[PDB]
């Protein structure tokens, strides 16, 4: 069972298509939290700090948000954006909302002999500590990737839902006590 | 303190564009204004939104005057 710590999710990302042409020098030049640098970039990004996220906008009508805690929470805040720039005067929509991409973390509270996981799953978790510290390890079940550390935290990432976080955390488990 | 300062009269003047924040003055990066907002913000969250709210008017000439005046004077004074 739970160990009685459960995955917690620090970031989320979202986006939507605009359906609308913008203009990245309007909207850096007319709205307060944008930013615009064409020269290093041609595209416009957005800050909100509730909720906390980072967003950009794209002439071609596409917005990426991230830095949310929850889905909702970077639905509520790519639909704020989105309220910003419609009231900027462009005709934008909210079409064809999805998640990307979440990140979650958690530990187990017990030190890891990454040596013996590398000795048993050399197949999947790629283990190299010159480099990086930590081990990586990827898992099928769902398509999620795992960073393991000797502390006994565990980063996650490459899910859409946070039942995907929970699965592979449970399944994961096992294998970390032993 | 004062460069401290500087930020949240110059974020006021222009909005949170840490481009043009890093370009204005003369050795910090982008990255230095985020990591700035980022240790800032738990405790100067009202000074950001009153920032925000205080539109001031933002001139080229005045502003860049009164950065290089007062970078004189602390530098003098420090």
């Amino acid at each position: 069972g739970p160990s009685g710590i459960v995955p917690q999710l620090q970031n989320i990302v979202s986006t939507v298509n605009l359906g609308c042409k913008l203009d990245l020098k309007t909207i850096a030049l007319r709205a307060r939290n944008a930013e615009y640098n064409p020269k290093r970039f041609a595209a416009v990004i957005m800050r909100i700090r509730e909720p906390r996220t980072t967003a950009l906008i794209f002439s071609s009508g596409k917005m990426v948000c991230t830095g949310a805690k929850s889905e909702e929470q970077s639905r509520l805040a790519a639909r704020k954006y989105a309220r910003v720039v419609q009231k900027l005067g462009f005709p934008a929509k909210f079409l064809d909302f999805k998640i990307q991409n979440m990140v979650g973390s958690c530990d187990v509270k017990f030190p890891i002999r990454l040596e013996g996981l590398v000795l048993t799953h050399q197949q999947f978790s790629s283990y190299e500590p010159e480099l990086f510290p930590g081990l990586i390890y990827r898992m099928i079940k769902p398509r999620i990737v795992l960073l393991i550390f000797v502390s006994g935290k565990v980063v996650l990432t490459g899910a859409k839902v946070r039942a995907e976080i929970y699965e592979a955390f449970e399944n994961i488990y096992p294998i970390l006590k032993g | 303190n004062k460069e401290t300062d500087m930020f949240f009269l110059a974020i006021s003047m222009v909005g949170t564009d840490f481009s043009m924040i890093g370009q204005l003055f003369p050795h910090r990066a982008r990255i230095e204004i985020k990591n700035k907002f980022k240790r800032e913000e738990k405790t100067n969250g009202w000074r950001i939104d009153k920032a925000f709210q205080e539109k001031r008017p933002f001139d080229f000439d005045f502003f860049a005057h009164l950065l290089q005046k007062v970078l004189a004077e602390e530098e003098k004074r420090k």
